[PDB]
């Protein structure tokens, strides 16, 4: 008859960042 | 000033383990250091192979004077990034100290720097609006061959992190530190024995060292060879040190090594204790009191488990891979559940009717990297890793897609299975039992002829048409469950009656059934083609139904006693509700 | 936990890599063995190799409170390691040790608590005790081979039914003093036995202790003096039925009259079909009486007959009579083989993994309910 | 909602893991239960043990606002638990408990509100009220077996027709005052 296709679902990696500051003086 | 540690001084006070062997790898590192440009050796390999050992063994050898005179008396400095980066809040503080150390290194010109886990220097001192990072600072010096440095990174940490920076990668020479041979590891542990022997105040035999390396390789598969053998030896020494509670101190023999390896690998301990030996002795008899008949199935299971504990198991195959086929209502799925109970091991049940789709394999072994289900992992692979000693029950295996039977191939032939995360699941101690109903219609169906025929063979041909030859050639046995006999039904009826009594005991009610009444129940419910399941429906209609009407509203609301007997003239059971 | 504790001591007395990691499922008692290792040390029921040793539980959150400045986290973290190494007797217990794999990383740098501690662990100067779930360890901890290689995994399994009864017995004074109640011996046994049968989403040591703590609070809240200061078996059964959302073991007086007249009420709504009504009522009566199937549904009937004879109506009216939810599932939509995914969800890595199975989710949401599969033959 | 509140109070008196979790569908009153216990306390319709206690509603946005620097979130969150631990008469109410799984995680940042509240709930020093939907409880909250073990699921069921008409009558004064209209009793039914 017919072939039942399957659709895979991709996952993306997104990561937040933090900044460690250095006092000027 | 206090960021680098002189390994030569540490090596001279006996604080660095001795480097045994690895002459080929050592010469390559030394040859790289004697180059003009790109003279920075980078030791890359798996974890536990001995990368740090070689980087530290170089200073150990320099002190002893066995290294070539081309670089004799060279000072190897081990840099710890933690001390360097610490206390660098102010702007330019990290660069002042880092550049100071490099200035000192160049002034000496006869000193080498060792940075363990050198992948971490990328972005070590960087910050928002960062002036410079440690990686960029060393780039000039390395390109000009001014200073020689020694790195150490794993393969996983040499591609995602280090290969990205092509500039730094070009100034380093990758060295594949392969794991040593089984024979080479024995030599390594022989030289290291005095250090571990003095710590635990124990002595290791020659056979014990060899048995550790051999047993660790064939049981421990999540660690490398120079890291697991030392763990077996180290753990054996501590047990030996603490074992003399009554001063029962003696030499560390092979038996002690076997015991520690078992706990690390969670495999059943060798030289099974008398308490466990008794369980396997009467395992068949204990099972025969809960599952009547089907003696061939109980024998195969019990014999397979015994052989594996006695040492005469399979090299890299599960304890047993049995395909329990036969009619319905027989003890196919029950004997497996009772086996896990008697053995006291976790029962891994997998209803294979939920894997009818060919793409359901992703649930068993996990989704590949980059997909939504990668984090979840595989159910079967994770369940086995959690409980290495278990009973894997695959019920209704024939109700799954033909592609789910190709995974079990390696499980039976190689005893392993690789999930999405690359982890290996060990099935060498799992009792794989698969229950099927292949060709059940045939057994129910009767032949068109004067003489009826046995359809046991007809159900075997269906199995062959469902499972491929390769699948059927790796199964320890294919057991056929014969139909329940009349004598068996009487035992089965008593079993269900006992279950009823237990439920009644929780309510303070008692029940007594005579053998005359028990025989009557067997005839009404006995059906050779439907097995024992109809016996639970007859009991429900004849015993549970009347009792339920009394328990909710009657004499058994607050306990009582019942007597069940049959009337011969009317051939019907009589229920006596004594009260209490 | 003598066997599990002994293994931890052996690892602690090692020369190198003397860090006993404690892996296990949630609620098994991984943290109990770590915190309990100190309780034993004060009493003195421990070998002399570990006697006089100290344990320090690490709070990763407090350590990262004020480390915004560059090289502020490393400085304090390194200070703690120096104290442990110079003390030569203390032990650092890092609960949820899978969190140090990205601690103190601001920029795209690989300098974190795991890298900082790695050289010390490989030298055996400090002893560290970890604790991680199976999923966490396999997905986060085991991804770092270098850090994993420095820890000795010690798998701990939930105790036996008999073993967990002794655990509750030892904990009885603490819980009894908090609620000012007394727990009977039968109550502890019933909690363990009943929680294993009904509560199937938790583990035996933690779930059993959850029934004992919940029951104690209920008794105190009650104003009646006789029930207060004591916990009978009936109290435990009500608590378990509440948590599992199942009918109480002992039938209430309100439900005793409903079951008695359930058949007559259904007969008036749907005439005839006495056999069908009797089977449903009898099965329900057995289930509420307690002498039901050990691990099978109350009843699994297959109604077969002509059209318009009362098959769907009797089922629809059974839920209304019992005041329970009706899980109506039309099987005509499941004619295709691939429709099974709807019932149990799609496999991992597919578009529908998040949605989940309709049947499984509906049953979990409404465990006590009537499941009607109309036109199942069409499926 | 007498039985729901009664079970919630029973859980809040537990020695350990005294954290009631209100799970239900969308439309059912879950936040109201947590936000109605406060109204009950001021009015005085609460047991003596649950009296003189203030329920604090935690907002994730305010807690994660302006915390780009390392450790700013940890400081704010640790300070909250400290002030809440020394009170012993305060209950934290999180409207969406499924959102603490990845609140502070920056890059493989397992150190987050989910992994930071665990030692507090296990020690029974604080009391936390949760709220989440079935679609988000099973797929987000239930994934963290450790966090889900410290929260006692309290299922909330859709009220019956008779129960709902009483609710409408209780809210009728505030609704009547806003629109400046009076709804008839027949209209509510
Ligand atoms: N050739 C060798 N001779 C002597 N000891 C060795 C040798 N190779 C490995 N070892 C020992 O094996 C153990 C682990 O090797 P190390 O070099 O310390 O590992 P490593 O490279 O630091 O591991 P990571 O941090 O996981 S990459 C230590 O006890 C080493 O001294
Ligand atoms: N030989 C037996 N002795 C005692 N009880 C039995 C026996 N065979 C079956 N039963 C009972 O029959 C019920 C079903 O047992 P199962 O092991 O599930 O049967 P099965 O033949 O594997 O079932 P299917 O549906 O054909 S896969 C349980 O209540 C068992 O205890
Ligand atoms: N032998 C035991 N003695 C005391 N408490 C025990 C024991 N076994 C289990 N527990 C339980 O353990 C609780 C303390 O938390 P644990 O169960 O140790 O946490 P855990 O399993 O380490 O947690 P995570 O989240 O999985 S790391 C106690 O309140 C008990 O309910
Ligand atoms: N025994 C009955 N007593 C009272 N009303 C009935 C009875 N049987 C059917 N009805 C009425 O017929 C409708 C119910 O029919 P159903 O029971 O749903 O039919 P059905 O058995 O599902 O039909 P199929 O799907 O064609 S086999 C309602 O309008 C009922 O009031
Ligand atoms: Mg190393
Ligand atoms: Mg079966
Ligand atoms: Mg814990
Ligand atoms: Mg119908
Ligand atoms: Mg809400």
């Amino acid at each position: 008859g017919k072939t039942n296709d399957w659709l895979d679902f991709d996952q993306l990696a997104e990561e937040k960042v933090r900044d460690a500051l250095k006092p000027p003086s | 000033e206090n960021f680098t540690t002189n390994l030569n001084q540490l090596a001279r006070v006996g604080g660095i383990d001795p480097l045994i062997g690895r002459e080929k790898e050592l010469e390559r590192a030394i040859q790289v250091l004697c180059r003009r440009r790109k003279n920075n050796p980078l030791l890359v390999g798996e974890s536990g192979v001995g990368k740090t050992a070689i980087a530290e063994g170089l200073a150990w050898r320099i002190v002893q004077g066995d290294v070539p005179e081309v670089m004799a008396d060279c000072t190897i400095y081990s840099l710890d990034i933690g001390s360097l980066l610490a206390g660098t809040k102010y702007r330019g503080d990290f660069e002042k100290r880092f550049k100071a150390l490099l200035k000192q290194l160049e002034q000496d010109t006869n000193s080498i720097l060792f940075i363990d886990e050198i992948h971490t220097i990328i972005g070590a001192g960087a910050a928002s609006g960062g002036q410079v990072d440690a990686a960029n600072l060393i780039k000039p010096l390395l390109s000009s061959g001014k200073i020689r440095v020694i790195g150490s990174t794993t393969y996983q940490e040499f591609s995602n992190i280090f290969e990205k920076d092509r500039a730094l990668a070009r100034r380093f020479q990758k060295i594949d530190i392969t794991e040593p041979s089984i024979e080479e590891t024995v030599q390594i542990i022989n030289g290291l024995k005095p250090k571990y022997e003095a710590h635990h105040d124990v002595r290791y035999t020659a056979k014990a060292v060899r048995a550790a390396v051999e047993l660790a390789v064939k049981y421990i598969n999540d660690r490398h060879l120079p890291d697991k053998a030392i763990d077996v030896i180290d753990e054996a020494g501590a047990r030996a040190r603490l074992m003399p509670v009554s001063k029962r101190k003696k030499t560390v023999n092979v038996a002690d090594i076997e015991s520690v390896v078992a706990r690390i690998a969670r495999i059943p301990e060798k030289s099974v204790s008398q308490s466990d030996r008794d369980t396997l002795k009467n395992l068949g008899d204990r099972l025969k009191m809960l599952v009547f008949g089907q003696d061939k199935a109980i024998e195969a299971l019990t014999e397979a488990i015994k052989m594996a504990r006695a040492g005469l198991g399979h090299e890299h195959k599960p304890v047993g891979s049995f395909l329990f086929a036969g009619p319905t209502g027989v003890g196919k799925t029950e004997v497996t559940v009772q086996l896990s109970k008697a053995l006291g091991i976790e029962l891994l049940r997998f209803d294979m009717s939920e894997y009818m789709e060919r793409h359901t394999v992703s649930r068993l072994i996990g989704a590949p990297p980059g997909y939504v289900g990668f984090d979840q992992g595989g159910l079967l692979t994770d369940a086995v890793i959690k409980h290495p000693h278990a009973v894997l029950l695959l019920d209704e295996i024939e109700k799954a897609h033909p592609d789910v039977f190709n995974i079990l191939l390696q499980v039976m032939d190689n005893g392993t299975l690789t999930d999405n995360n690359g982890r290996k699941a060990d099935f060498r101690n799992v009792v794989l039992v698969m229950t099927t109903n292949a060709g059940v219609r045939e057994t129910e169906r009767k032949s068109i002829g004067l003489i009826h025929q046995d359809n046991s063979t007809d159900a075997m041909e269906e199995i062959k048409k469902i499972f491929t030859p390769e699948f059927r050639n790796r199964l320890d046995n294919i057991i056929w469950f014969d139909h329940l006999s009349t004598d068996v039904i009487h035992q089965v009826v008593d079993k269900f009656i006992v279950e009823l009594q237990v439920q009644l005991d929780q309510k303070g009610v008692s029940l007594e059934v005579s053998q005359e009444a028990r025989n009557w129940l067997a005839e009404k419910g006995y059906d050779r083609a439907m097995g024992a399941r109809p016996m639970a429906r007859v009991i429900q209609d004849n015993l549970k139904k009347p009792l339920a009407n009394e328990l909710l509203f009657g004499s058994l609301v607050d306990g009582g006693q019942v007597t069940v007997a049959l009337d011969k003239e009317k051939n019907e059971l009589t229920y006596g509700f004594q009260s209490a």
